[PDB]
């Protein structure tokens, strides 16, 4: 149930959310904020992303068709984890819980 | 789609009045917007979903910050 390559190619990410296609859970939101990012700033994390950030991806016995990508990215606010999920041409984007 | 935090519940277009607490204060964030689970209490939203609840949010943080306390 877990991969070492993304599900992703991380240039599609970044292409979706350079397009605006992309929405956050409201704990992801809520998250960010405490950490000093908005949604914008999440956007601009996620465009940050390197290969090299890239941590693992998971999927589950609930829905075991869909993946979720986790990255680490250090930030000077700290070191995040971000988990991403690609469904229809919008990132959907979330923090570990 | 399913939901990303528990994986199971369907997420459907709505409106829902969302309690939040702060500071040992609280209020309900009326007609938030948003993709809400079915099956849990999480939602996804957009951007401009997203920045509406924040400033929310943000307006009761500012009003329980400025509040005497007796
Ligand atoms: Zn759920």
């Amino acid at each position: 149930m877990e991969k070492r390559t993304p599900h992703t190619r991380l240039s599609q990410v970044k292409k979706l959310v350079n397009a605006g296609q992309v929405r956050t859970t409201r704990s992801a939101l809520l998250n960010a904020d405490e950490l000093g990012l908005d949604f914008d700033g999440m956007c601009n994390v996620i465009i940050g992303l390197s290969e090299s950030d890239f941590y693992k991806s998971m999927t589950t016995y609930s829905d075991h068709t869909i993946w979720q990508d986790v990255y680490r990215p250090r930030l000077v606010t700290g070191q995040v984890y971000l988990k991403i999920t690609v469904i229809h041409d919008v990132l959907i984007v979330s923090f570990k819980e | 789609m399913k939901c990303p935090v528990c994986h199971q519940g369907e997420m459907v277009s709505g409106i829902k009045d969302i309690p939040y607490t702060f500071r040992g204060r609280k209020t309900v964030l009326k007609g938030i917007h948003g993709l809400y689970c079915v099956h849990c209490e999480e939602s996804i939203m957009n951007k401009e979903e997203s920045d509406a609840f924040m400033a929310q949010v943000k307006a009761f943080r500012a009003s329980v910050n400025a509040e005497t306390v007796a």
